[PDB]
């Protein structure tokens, strides 16, 4: 596997360079491409041998290389170049490509934004397979990490409780979720269930009340 | 506007063989050499092969004795077989279109000038101007670089690439969700906008695919990504905000399974009390 860094940053309206490091039998060979991988999406060509560059990409899109290390640059950083990139190569043999191991590239100079939290209770489907997942949705916060606490009648809870690891929406900011697997019994035999996130150091509580639902 | 899409079983047991078939639009195939990629969860993307127009198979050297890629131009079709899979098999499979090529070609150095024959096989590149030569000298001063054969350009690229099928490897079986309506208690919600979602829980495999009111419901939508729970079951949400009020207003889900034939529309009502 070809060589590129795990991650790299770069803020908005800057340039930002990847590299991409081999040897002479596959990035020296002198035919390196590059891709883009956007989640949700097709993955996209935008270097083929070396320089050029495919059908519609932009300028501020350029690759060069230099021995046995290509460089895909990337100036004029918008939100929407957020996404990991791969270089590629043959080697040997056209028929023998070889990927990087791919960059997760991030755009800061975004805006901190606090997280929305809706925490719903379980339906009276469930309710009635005697099962009761409480389910706390998060989103549009910035930066994308939250810590989540569960409690019932305000004493915290660690057993049963499984959250998701924050990911982008279309709006650019992120969102996340934490569920609370319940029986049935367990959700009528409390006053109150809470979940509380905790983003920046500042935390938003929600709390639902089975009295009441 | 090529198209390339997979289809194929979205699960396969262990050491069963995982067969993927690529149909194409938009161009025939027997212009183009197609191939396939696939990128185990948060892994690197990885070579699998290609067959080119010719009918000739070219594989990843690594994983050659565990695939097969086969072709039908008049039915535009292109194969993937991997045998004996395993866990580390589980990944989105990508067709694609494949530039491939083998060129001997030239790159003379800027203090050097194009030559043919004499002190080379071929044509190669000559000292200086060769002394207004032809044929390549390698006679003190003049110095020769031959093409010879090992200084092989080999070029590749993918230009078109399908959108991909996630296949997962597991001696688990195939659930259906359960999919059950979220709306929140009666004055528990900070309104004048209605909060309210679907509940996908406790299927096998991945992908489920949500919508609301078929389509018709673009906007203040977010499908969340899917949890894997300790019982070995995936669940994930949608949720959708809308100005409130109602009605008119009825919002449905539409959540579909592929890997279980299995399509859930589920009314969700905002209470009532």
């Amino acid at each position: 596997v070809l060589n590129q860094p795990s991650s790299v940053s770069g803020s908005l309206g800057q340039r930002v360079s990847i590299t991409c490091s081999g040897s002479s039998s596959n990035v020296g060979n002198g035919y390196v491409s590059w891709y883009q991988l956007i989640p949700g999406s097709a993955p996209r060509t935008l270097i083929y041998g070396d320089t050029s560059r495919a059908s519609g990409v932009p300028d501020r899109f350029s690759g060069s290389r230099s021995g046995n290390t290509a460089t895909l640059t990337i100036s004029s950083l918008q939100a929407e170049d957020e996404a990991d990139y791969f270089c590629a190569s043959a080697e040997d043999s056209s028929s023998n490509a070889v990927f990087g191991s791919g960059t997760t590239l991030t755009v800061l100079g975004q805006p901190k934004s606090p997280p929305s939290v809706t925490l719903f209770p379980p339906s009276t489907e469930e309710l009635n397979g005697n099962k009761a997942t409480l389910v706390c949705l998060i989103s549009d916060f910035y930066p994308g990490s939250v810590t989540v606490v569960w409690k019932a009648d305000g004493s915290t809870i660690t057993r049963n409780v499984e959250t998701t690891r924050a990911s982008k929406q279309s709006n650019s900011k992120y969102a996340a979720s934490s569920y609370l697997s319940l029986t049935s019994s367990d959700w009528k035999s409390k006053g109150s269930y809470s979940c509380e996130v905790t983003h920046e150091g500042s935390t938003v509580t929600k709390t639902v009340k089975p009295s009441e639902c | 506007q090529v198209q390339l899409r997979e289809s194929g079983p979205s699960l396969v047991k262990p050491s069963q063989t995982l067969s993927l078939t690529c149909t194409a639009s938009g161009f025939s195939l027997s212009d183009k050499a197609v191939g396939w990629v696939r990128q185990a969860p948060g892994k690197a993307l990885e070579w699998l092969g290609s067959i080119d127009t010719g009918g000739t198979a070219g594989y990843n050297p690594g994983l050659k004795t565990r695939l097969s890629i086969t072709k039908d131009n008049s039915k535009s079709q292109v194969s993937l077989t991997v045998s004996s899979v395993a866990t580390e098999d589980s990944a989105t499979y990508y067709c694609v279109t494949v530039y491939q090529k083998t060129t001997q070609k030239k790159n003379c150095p800027d203090d050097y000038t194009e030559c043919y024959g004499g002190a080379c096989d071929g044509t190669g590149c000559c000292s200086g101007s060769c002394g207004g030569a032809s044929a390549c000298r390698d006679w003190w001063p003049y110095r020769s670089i031959c093409s010879s054969d090992n200084t092989y350009t080999y070029e590749f690229h993918v230009d078109a690439w399908g959108q991909g099928l996630l296949v997962t490897v597991s001696s688990a079986s195939t659930t259906a969700p359960k999919v059950y309506p979220l709306s929140s208690c009666c004055g528990d919600k900070s309104s004048s906008t209605v909060t309210l979602g679907c509940l996908v829980s406790s299927y096998m495999p991945e992908p489920v695919t949500v919508t609301w009111n078929s389509g018709a419901l673009k906007s203040g939508v977010h499908t969340f990504p899917a949890v894997l729970q300790s019982s070995g079951l995936y669940s994930l949400s949608s949720m959708v905000t809308v100005p409130g009020s109602t009605s008119g207003q009825t919002f449905t889900c539409n959540v579909a399974h592929p890997a279980s034939s299995t399509k859930v529309d589920k009314a969700v009502e905002p209470k009532s009390c």
